[PDB]
């Protein structure tokens, strides 16, 4: 947290914006409030605080836990994507319903990727993730 | 009848349903707290 | 009876089987409308018209409603209305969340907002108007009317469908439209403007207590009011009856000018103009022959005029005119546009409405929007022109007619066409850049304005000159000049100007010819494309093999760009260019020389300072005197409460050049990208079945030049507009 | 002028050879498939590169092809003038 | 690897090389290519069905 | 105006300038070296690159060194 | 000698066709019709012989292929090239309406059957100037 | 904090040039869909409008591509 | 002045001179090359997996484009 970074609570140009610090939203409060969450990181010569990424628990929370919250929303998003697509191709209809989605069977596939990385770890190990480079016919060349 | 949905349900406006449900959910969150950093 | 919608394909049989790739899709939105591609039929086609039409009436009412309820419920009008001047309109109030808080406009009275630009209170200060709650009546009847013709149009295509002889009676058509539409609705709108407009209009030069003011059934039966005005419109002394009409010199009068009390001209004015229009086209429209055995066969008329020269003149010209239907939305498209540019390039000095030259923010605006629809138009009329070359014609009926001795003759025209482009373009613009040079070369001597090398518009001089004494001699029984730009005195209000005679001096030559020039290439291209659609001296299969294709193979080294859509695409970027300067030039003249602010001397003390003599003559002064003014505040121009409209004039610039990436590339790179990530895609079982293929090269030319122009127009619409804000 | 190529998979629908408007084709006796005529160029030196012809060949991996040369004249170009 | 047996091919040049089609009518006269099968993956302008030598197939299952 | 236009149009308008020379009188004396026709493609294209790589070299040189030298 | 009615154009020989080489077709066609030329124009035709003078092989072909025998059905055309001295080439027709395949046995100069998985290289065939199929 | 951003914008700028030259130099043999300009040559070939069509396949296509992905990196 | 217009002088130099290197690295590709003198040597096992190598290629490009530009509109 070196770089000739000034704290952010004791920041005199921070406080100095924080006065008159244009309170945006339709609450008096809003303003000066976030200034006072804006006194856990450091600030400098600019004023305005910058981010430090290493895992130290001086700022680890504030970017580890929003990486793992978007890890879970996007393994949960192409999970039921792949899966979606694998499902339909036992129907004999494929690019009927490509563009028509069956919701009576779309939902629930849906609402059924709450165990999405335990178990993509189990087709991992089960080997049910990947196809033989030959098998895969795709020709190169 | 119920029959509107077999006529409703064709992707687009599927589309549009979806993208506009998860923008007010967005908000909503915006709308709530958007004063925890 | 809803099982029906979700058939897609229903009017195409190749499309309806289903979506093997990509393609499918785009081809949906393609078809959807060109149903003389479905058919041969007629009668179809004509009720398929029809309904379409009402579709777009109706939607037409639902928006005007929609947008007079804004005015009604969310508009600082009622508060406007007793003060048109210290108050700027606005509508559309921010909505108070996070990220559109600080945006409330303003405009006085605590009414925040959104300060908006259309002029509609000004129709508003005409049309008299004083609570809200008849506005809400109003927009209540137009969206019932909608609704009314949309089921109209329902049922007149599913229980009650017209016949085909229906069609063809131009003749019928021209009567009723012309006398029954125009005239009676022109002479009603100027009974309700003798009625209520001009007596509120009287009622609003002192503060008359506007809501106080009675109610137009305060004045059906009560002739009282009516009679305290105009001694003569006591009932009307009805002296028409007496075919006197020397007593109604009240109100039907002819002033002819601007009037300083209103902002705009005189009411009286407008509303004898309406009467005579009214009258005198009823009395044209009345012409044609019909059911009563009385008029013009006008199929011998256009029989009768030929020649030496003529040939056998315009015979065999009807089939043409209703047997097809592209000619005719060719000819009125190309008419419309026309109209619609001079109608821009009329009403900047004829302002029909209060408040107009006094307010310097609605102007332009209106102008530049109709001016741009106007050639955006008129060159889809030639587009159309071009495809019935290609969809309709006949080898017959067209024996040496004035059309076919033009097709005879195509390269001769065409060659000095290109000759007269390519001298006026040098002959304007290597002068001009001589210009340059010589004032970069320390040799002033040699520039072109008055204070150097002559030349001098003689012409526009003297036509200016001879409609400046026009009243009393030829005008008699008139008594201002039609404009006050020509001559006349400066007509003016507080210390802002309304219209002064402008100045033509040496650098309003060029310009006009540089105009005149891209007009001529423009015609170039258009007309190339127009006569070469059929037949080239090297490809004799285009109309047998059709108007929208990309190429015909390397043949005679390359031949791509061969359709005739491409012509108009060329010609589409150069009427940009065009209608880009002219707005231009426009915008800087009447902010240079003809408005500013005014002292009580009269003095107008102009905005920029006549910079035309100084800087409009050199490229680099182009560049200099006009965007360091039309940008110097959009930089800064952001960043408080009536500000904070950061303006995607930033964000143009963006989709600007990611439109030229679309232009200057191919497609088989795409393509090979696209392989390689199915590839990839494939061996993680991830595969779409519809396998995705890249755009075909005139889907992507016209993704590109829509993306170009969009980008453009975006950008200078966001200049000029910030440009107004900084002074308006 | 250019160079003209032909292979084996000639069905023999013969809708190239109805497609050339340049009269470089023509279906010599061959015994291979049912086809017993297949398609060649005898008379290479009107080429026009339109390439017309294998858009008409309806074979996977269409029959013939067509190697665009450098020796250009005055008939290759086409030319009225 | 009869009518109506899904196969891989062993053309090198063929679009749908190492792709599995099914034997819709297995011909063996004398021309060169007796083995005409169907696909559904297509080429230019879908020629989802060929025909090929068939010492040019192998069977999957 | 060399990377957008193709080779499809600026071949129809050469014929019919060709066509000029061969029926004015005083001028149809003089004849062809060589008779001309369009540009080629990979040509075009070359000529297009050419003109835009020398149009961004030159501005952006000017303005460093100009700009250099006037501010120090 | 017989030619169709027309009124004149502006797009027809040039100093090329009759310093280097001329094109005719002609046929017989019992009526008289309205017809379209690919130089642009709108016509009759006449009994029996109908003679026409053009520059391009290109202009001939279309008439003979989509006007004559595909509309008219008319199929007894001769096309002719001709040379600067006024000598003339028979060309086409070689086979009587041009169906282009049949014969009782046909020509025979060069032959390549052969595919493409086996195709000529540069760093092998070098140092002279053959092309791509002499293996 | 600039110095950051504009540094992963060079990465980005080379990374992309690498690749379109890249592809063009893997593909001086032949692509999937159309593996024989081998023996066209490091030359003009168009292969006209057999799929949407081909234009810019022949090889250093990818060369004005680079040029552009050159010049505004640098 | 002097030093900086050197500066900017010798990296324009520089940068269209690697384009030289691969647009020949390319054009050895078709003229200068023979299959079996290099059959299954380094070359070749290079060949056979240029797939993975343009795929993610691709993949990190999108990726730091997408985000940068994100992070500038932010
Ligand atoms: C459940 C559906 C699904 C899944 C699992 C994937 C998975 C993948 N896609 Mg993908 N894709 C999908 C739907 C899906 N896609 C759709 C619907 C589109 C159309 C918009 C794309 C368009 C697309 C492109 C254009 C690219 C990928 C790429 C990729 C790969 C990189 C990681 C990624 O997700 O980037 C996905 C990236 C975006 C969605 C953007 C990965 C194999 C990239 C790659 O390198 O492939 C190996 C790549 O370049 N995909
Ligand atoms: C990206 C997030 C976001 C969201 C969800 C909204 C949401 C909204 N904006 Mg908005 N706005 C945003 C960012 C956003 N804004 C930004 C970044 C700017 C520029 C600083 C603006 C500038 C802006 C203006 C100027 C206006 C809005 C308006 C609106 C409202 C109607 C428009 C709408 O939602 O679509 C349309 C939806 C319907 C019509 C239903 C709505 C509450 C309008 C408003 O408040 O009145 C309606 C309005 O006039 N916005
Ligand atoms: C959320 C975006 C949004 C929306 C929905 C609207 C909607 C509207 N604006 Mg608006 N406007 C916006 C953003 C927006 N604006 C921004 C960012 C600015 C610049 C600060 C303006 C500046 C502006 C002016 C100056 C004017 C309007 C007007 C209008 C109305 C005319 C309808 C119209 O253009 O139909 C087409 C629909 C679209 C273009 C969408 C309509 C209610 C006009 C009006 O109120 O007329 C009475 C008018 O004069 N607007
Ligand atoms: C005096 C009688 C009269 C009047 C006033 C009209 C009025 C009209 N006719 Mg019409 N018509 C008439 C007699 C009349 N017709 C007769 C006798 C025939 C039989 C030959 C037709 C046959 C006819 C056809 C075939 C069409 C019209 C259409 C129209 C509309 C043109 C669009 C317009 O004006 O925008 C007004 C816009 C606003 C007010 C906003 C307009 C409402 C067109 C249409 O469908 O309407 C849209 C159309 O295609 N007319
Ligand atoms: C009232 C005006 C009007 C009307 C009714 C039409 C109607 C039509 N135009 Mg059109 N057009 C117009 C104005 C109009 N245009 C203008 C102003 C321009 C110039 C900008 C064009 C430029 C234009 C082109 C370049 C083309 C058409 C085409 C078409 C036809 C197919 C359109 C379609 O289904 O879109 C489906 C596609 C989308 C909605 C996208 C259709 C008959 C197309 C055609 O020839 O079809 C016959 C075509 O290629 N138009
Ligand atoms: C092309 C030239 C031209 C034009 C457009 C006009 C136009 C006009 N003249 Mg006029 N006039 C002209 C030449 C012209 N004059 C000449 C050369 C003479 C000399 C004989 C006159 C003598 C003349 C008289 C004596 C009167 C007009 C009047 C009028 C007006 C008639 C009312 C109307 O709407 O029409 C109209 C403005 C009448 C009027 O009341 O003007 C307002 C009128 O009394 N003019
Ligand atoms: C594609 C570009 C191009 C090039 C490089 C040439 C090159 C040449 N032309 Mg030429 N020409 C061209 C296009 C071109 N032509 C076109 C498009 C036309 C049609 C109008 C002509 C019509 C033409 C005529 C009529 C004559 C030439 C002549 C010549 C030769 C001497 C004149 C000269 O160089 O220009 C000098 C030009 C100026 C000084 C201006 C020279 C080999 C002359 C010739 O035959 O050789 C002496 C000659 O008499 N040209
Ligand atoms: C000292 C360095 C050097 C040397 C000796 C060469 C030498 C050569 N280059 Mg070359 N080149 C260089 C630097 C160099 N280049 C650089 C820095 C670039 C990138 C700007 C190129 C880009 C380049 C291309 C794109 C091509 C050549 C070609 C050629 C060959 C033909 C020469 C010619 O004028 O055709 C130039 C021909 C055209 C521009 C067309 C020749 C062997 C050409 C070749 O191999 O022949 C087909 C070729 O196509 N070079
Ligand atoms: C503002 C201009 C602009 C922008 C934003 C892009 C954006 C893009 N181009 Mg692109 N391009 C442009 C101009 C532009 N180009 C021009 C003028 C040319 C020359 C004609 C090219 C030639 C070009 C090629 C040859 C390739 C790209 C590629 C790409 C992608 C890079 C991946 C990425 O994350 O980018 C940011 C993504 C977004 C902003 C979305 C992306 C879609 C490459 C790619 O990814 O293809 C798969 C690629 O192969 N473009
Ligand atoms: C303009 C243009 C042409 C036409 C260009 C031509 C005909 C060449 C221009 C003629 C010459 C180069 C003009 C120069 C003549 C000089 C004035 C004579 C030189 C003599 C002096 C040195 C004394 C194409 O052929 C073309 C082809 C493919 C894509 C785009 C285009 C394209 O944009
Ligand atoms: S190349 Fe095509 S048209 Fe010619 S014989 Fe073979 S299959 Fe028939
Ligand atoms: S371009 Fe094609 S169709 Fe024309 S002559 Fe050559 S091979 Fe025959």
């Amino acid at each position: 947290v070196g770089a000739g970074l000034v704290p952010c609570s004791e920041s005199p140009e921070f406080i100095q914006r924080a006065a008159s610090a244009r309170n945006t939203t339709a609450d008096p409060n809003s303003g000066q409030k976030r200034f006072e969450r804006y006194a856990q990181e450091l600030c400098g010569p600019e004023g305005l605080p910058h981010l430090i990424v290493d895992g130290r628990l001086n700022h680890a929370g504030d970017f580890l836990i929003p990486s793992i919250l978007f890890l879970y929303i996007a393994g949960w998003i192409g999970w039921v994507g792949r899966a979606y697509l694998q499902e339909i191709k036992k129907r004999d209809n494929t690019e009927l319903r490509e563009v028509i989605i069956d919701v009576p069977t779309a939902l629930p596939l849906m609402l059924s990727g709450f165990t999405w990385p335990l178990a993509a770890v189990k087709e991992l190990l089960s080997g049910e993730l990947v196809a033989k480079d030959d098998e895969i016919p795709v020709s190169p060349r | 009848q119920n029959y509107l949905l077999r006529y409703l349900s064709l992707g687009p406006v599927l589309l549009f349903a979806w993208l506009s449900f998860t923008a007010v959910l967005l908000i909503v969150f915006n709308y709530l707290y958007p004063d925890l950093l | 009876s809803f099982e029906k919608w979700g058939q897609p394909g229903h009017f195409d049989r190749t499309l309806a089987k289903g979506p093997k790739t990509t393609t499918w899709i785009w081809n949906l939105h393609a078809l959807a409308h060109d149903f003389d591609t479905h058919t041969s039929d007629l009668e179809d086609i004509s009720r398929k018209i029809f309904a379409a039409h009402f579709g777009q009436l109706a939607v037409i009412f639902l928006w005007l409603s929609g947008m007079e309820f804004h005015g009604a419920r969310f508009s600082n009008y009622e508060a406007w209305l007793s003060d048109p001047i210290g108050i700027k309109p606005s509508a559309q109030v921010v909505w108070p969340i996070v990220g559109q808080d600080i945006l409330n406009a303003d405009v006085g009275g605590g009414f925040h907002g959104i300060q908006i630009t259309s002029g509609l209170f000004q129709v508003w200060r005409a049309a008299g108007f004083t609570n809200s709650f008849q506005l809400y009546v109003t927009a209540i009847g137009g969206l019932v009317a909608a609704a009314l013709m949309l089921f109209a149009g329902w049922f007149h295509y599913h229980k009650r469908a017209p016949k085909l002889e229906w069609f063809q009676n131009a003749e019928s058509m021209l009567n009723h439209h012309l006398a029954g539409l125009l005239g009676l609705g022109c002479l009603s709108w100027a009974g309700h403007q003798i009625h209520v407009a001009l007596p509120v209009n009287k009622l609003l030069d002192a503060g008359v207590a506007p809501k106080d003011i009675p109610l137009p059934h305060e004045f059906i039966l009560n002739n009282s009011l009516m009679a305290e005005l105009y001694p003569s419109f006591a009932k009307g002394l009805t002296p028409f009856w007496t075919l006197n009409w020397g007593q109604y010199a009240d109100f039907l009068t002819f002033k002819g000018g601007l009037n300083p009390v209103t902002g705009g001209l005189w009411l009286t004015d407008t509303a004898h103009h309406h009467l005579a229009l009214a009258v005198l086209f009823i009395v044209a429209g009345h012409m044609y022959r019909t059911n009563w055995g009385i008029g013009h066969s006008i199929k011998e008329i256009l029989e009768n005029h030929k020649g030496p020269f003529t040939g056998d003149g315009h015979k065999g010209l009807y089939e043409n005119m209703t047997t097809s239907w592209h000619a005719q939305l060719g000819t009125n498209l190309a008419m419309l546009g026309s109209l619609t540019i001079i109608v821009a390039h009329h009403m900047y000095a004829m302002p029909p409405y209060p408040y107009l030259a006094t307010d310097y923010a609605t102007a332009l605006s209106i102008f530049t929007h109709h001016m741009w629809i106007g050639g955006f138009l008129i060159v889809g009329g030639a587009a159309h022109a071009t495809i019935f070359m290609v969809r309709d014609y006949d080898p017959a009926v067209n024996q040496n007619n004035v059309l076919d001795r033009v097709i005879r003759h195509r390269d001769a025209i065409i060659s000095h066409l290109n000759w007269v482009c390519m001298f006026l373009g040098f002959h304007s613009f290597g002068l001009y850049i001589h210009n340059d040079t010589m004032q970069a070369l320390g040799r002033p001597q040699d520039m072109f304005s008055d204070t150097a090398i002559q030349l001098q518009p003689v012409f526009a001089q003297f036509v200016q000159n001879i409609h400046t004494l026009a009243p009393g001699s030829t005008a008699p029984n008139a008594l201002e000049p039609v404009s006050y730009a020509f001559g006349g005195g400066v007509v003016a209000v507080g210390g802002k100007i309304a219209m002064m005679p402008i100045a033509l001096g040496t650098a309003d030559f060029m310009i006009h010819h540089i105009h005149a020039f891209q007009i001529h290439v423009t015609v170039l291209i258009l007309l190339k494309g127009f006569l070469f659609a059929r037949n080239s001296r090297l490809i004799p299969d285009k109309a047998n093999l059709g108007f929208r294709f990309p190429c015909d193979g390397p043949g005679r080294g390359g031949t791509c760009q061969v359709s005739g859509w491409d012509h108009v695409f060329l010609g589409l970027f150069w009427m940009f260019n065009t209608i880009a300067i002219a707005v231009y030039h426009f915008s800087w003249k009447m902010q240079s020389d003809v408005w500013g602010t005014i002292d009580p001397d009269g003095t107008i003390a102009h905005i920029t300072g006549g910079n035309f003599a100084m800087s409009a003559n050199t490229i680099n002064g182009w560049l200099r005197d006009y965007q360091w003014a039309q940008a110097a505040q959009v930089i800064q121009s952001y960043g408080s409460a009536l500000s904070a409209y950061g303006l995607l004039f930033l964000g143009a610039h963006f989709v600007w050049a990611f439109s030229l990436m679309f232009l200057f590339s191919g497609r088989g790179y795409w393509q090979e990208l696209i392989e390689s990530i199915v590839w990839a895609h494939n061996k993680l079982k991830v595969a779409p079945t519809i396998q995705p293929r890249a755009l075909s090269i005139i889907q992507g030319r016209a993704v590109g030049v829509a993306h170009y122009l969009l980008g453009a127009i975006v950008t200078i619409w966001a200049f000029f507009e910030a440009r107004i804000i900084s002074v308006g | 002028s250019h160079s003209v190529k032909i292979y084996d998979t000639c069905i023999g629908c013969t809708q190239c050879v109805r497609a050339c408007p340049t009269d470089v084709l023509e279906m010599v006796p061959w015994d291979g498939c049912k086809a017993g005529q297949i398609a060649a160029s005898p008379r290479t030196e009107d080429c026009v590169g339109c390439k017309r012809c294998e858009t008409a060949c309806p074979t996977d991996f269409l029959s013939i092809r067509v190697y665009l040369s450098n020796a250009e004249t005055t008939r290759s170009m086409g030319l009225a003038y | 690897v009869e009518r109506g047996s899904k196969v891989r091919i062993l053309r090198k040049e063929s679009y749908w090389f190492q792709d599995v089609g099914v034997v819709a009518s297995v011909d063996k006269s004398g021309i060169r290519y007796p083995v005409i099968v169907r696909f559904d993956k297509v080429n230019y302008a879908g020629v989802n069905t060929n025909n090929f030598a068939e010492t040019e197939l192998v069977e999957i299952e | 105006m060399f990377l957008i236009s193709w080779r499809g149009y600026w071949q129809e308008l050469i014929e019919t300038l060709v066509w000029a020379h061969e029926r004015t009188p005083l001028a149809s004396l003089v004849r062809w070296k060589d008779k001309p026709v369009a540009m080629s493609i990979v040509q075009g294209r070359l000529v297009g690159l050419a003109h835009f790589t020398v149009g961004y070299v030159l501005t952006y040189a000017a303005f460093v060194i100009a700009s250099t030298a006037g501010k120090f | 000698g017989q030619t169709p009615i027309f009124g004149g154009s502006t797009g027809g020989l040039l100093t090329k066709a009759f310093r280097e080489e001329k094109y005719v077709i002609t046929w017989t066609s019992p009526k008289e019709q309205v017809f379209e030329m690919p130089t642009g124009g709108a016509a009759i035709m006449r009994q029996g012989p109908n003679k026409l003078e053009l520059a391009r092989k290109e202009y001939c072909i279309a008439l003979g292929g989509q006007q004559l025998r595909a509309k008219f059905r008319i199929t007894d055309y001769k096309i002719y090239r001709v040379y600067p001295n006024g000598e003339v080439q028979y060309l086409h027709p070689s086979d009587g309406v041009f169906p282009e395949k049949v014969n009782e046995g046909r020509q025979k100069v060069g032959y390549v059957d052969r595919n493409i998985g086996k195709n000529p290289d540069p760093a092998k065939l070098k140092f002279s100037g053959m092309t791509t199929y002499n293996a | 904090p600039g110095d950051f951003l504009v540094h992963h914008a060079f990465a980005l700028g080379i990374h992309t040039t690498v690749l379109v030259l890249v592809k063009g130099a893997l593909d001086a043999r032949g692509s999937k869909l159309m593996p024989d300009k081998k023996d066209f040559g490091y030359a003009f070939p168009c292969d006209g409008p057999g799929r949407g069509g081909t234009c810019d396949i022949s090889a250093w296509d990818a060369f004005y591509l680079a040029l552009f992905w050159a010049l505004n990196t640098v | 002045t002097t030093q900086a217009a050197l500066y900017t002088h010798h990296q324009y130099i520089a940068v269209f001179l690697m384009v030289g290197a691969f647009a020949h690295a390319g054009i050895f590709w078709v003229r200068d090359y023979d299959a079996e003198q290099n059959k299954g040597n380094v070359l070749d096992r290079v060949l056979q997996h240029k797939e993975a190598i343009i795929s993610h290629l691709s993949w990190v490009s999108l990726f730091l484009g997408f985000h940068t530009l994100g992070l500038y509109v932010h």
